[PDB]
């Protein structure tokens, strides 16, 4: 569990 | 053909959503994170370094339809700097009744620590454009790209819930799922994302400011990241809100009632309820809460994440010229 930032 | 699957928040904060996917023959069911911000289908597997496994894994050797994709490898990293890599099989993949044969299934040999730490996600299912796929030497198509030939219509919809289950549908539009009419806006595929431009914003009951906000629709991102001046304009309407370095974002007293936030879609307007923007207390029992709208300055891109998308019914139109459709719900 974190906060998610799905690709550069 | 069509498919329909239930998607569930992984926790009480709606940090992410997982959707059950059937892989292989006989089917192995895994809970994947559907991510419109990436184009790799990768899962935890029997090949993953054991000390890095805590998740349900894919076992290629147990599937009669799995085939090794000779010489192919993949390596990916995400927005938050997490990453994984490995080799590639093709297998049969099913989502909510819709079946694709010969889908590239990327098998993880290694994963970063944040993937190991999150027990509820068995892998990711990428739904951006295939030009972002990291398989080499030849890139693989996404689940959506493979299904298009068989879909009643080349679309999928996202219907994400607030602290509640939602639905991912493929190949049809559920007209009972939203209110009003759907507004469509053009998509740019230049960077491989579901990239679009919002027509402006309003805070609470104030005026709508017409201003172009280029951003991406990313179901794999939790929050709403907007330009700093936009974000400042929002939190200025919250009397105990401030920016917190220690926390890395705007925080406010959990007791406050937050204004709504409206973003423009062509001539239409989507309103995010104030409550969706209350993301949660910074720790259990705390009197401070973290805001769901944050600055995109250090990211480099504006991101319409779950906070924003769960307030609407979203249509991902994958025709040759793709578009995005939003409806109130």
């Amino acid at each position: 569990h974190s906060l998610f930032h799905x690709t550069p | 053909s069509t498919g329909s699957a239930t998607t569930t928040p992984i926790d009480s904060l709606d940090d992410a959503y997982i959707t059950p996917v059937q892989i292989g023959t006989p089917a192995q069911t895994l809970n994947l994170d559907f991510d419109t911000g990436s184009s790799d289908l990768w899962v935890f597997s029997s090949e993953t370094t054991a000390s890095e496994v805590x998740q349900t894994i894919y076992t290629p050797s147990k599937s009669t339809t799995a085939k090794l994709l000779s010489g192919a490898t993949w390596s990916i990293s995400y927005g938050d700097g997490s990453s994984s890599s490995g080799d590639v099989y093709t297998d049969t993949v099913s989502v909510g009744g819709l079946t694709v044969t010969g889908q590239a299934v990327e098998s993880a040999k290694k994963v970063s620590s944040s993937f190991t730490e999150d027990s509820t996600i068995d892998g990711l299912l990428g739904l951006a454009f295939s030009t972002l796929n990291t398989v080499s030497p030849t890139q693989q198509k996404t689940f959506f790209d493979n299904a298009k030939a068989s879909l009643d219509s080349p679309v999928f919809t996202a219907d994400l819930g607030y602290h509640a289950p939602g639905t991912y549908n493929f190949g049809f539009i559920d007209t009972t799922a939203y209110t009003g009419s759907i507004t469509y806006t053009a998509v740019s595929t230049k960077q491989g994302f579901w990239e679009w431009t919002s027509t402006g914003y309003a805070v609470g009951s104030g005026t709508f400011k017409s201003t172009s906000i280029d951003g991406i629709a990313d179901t794999g991102t939790t929050l709403l990241y907007l330009p700093a001046t936009v974000v400042s304009a929002y939190w200025a309407q919250v009397s105990g809100a401030k920016s917190s370095s220690s926390v890395g974002g705007y925080v406010f007293p959990c007791s406050a009632t937050l204004p709504s936030f409206t973003f423009g879609v062509g001539s239409a307007r989507i309103v995010i309820p104030g409550d969706y923007i209350d993301f949660g207390p910074i720790s259990t029992g705390s009197s401070s809460c973290f805001g769901g709208i944050q600055s995109s300055a250090g990211i480099g891109i504006n991101i319409f994440g779950d906070v924003a998308l769960k307030a609407a019914f979203v249509v991902f139109n994958g025709a040759t010229t793709p578009t995005l459709g939003f409806a109130s719900k």
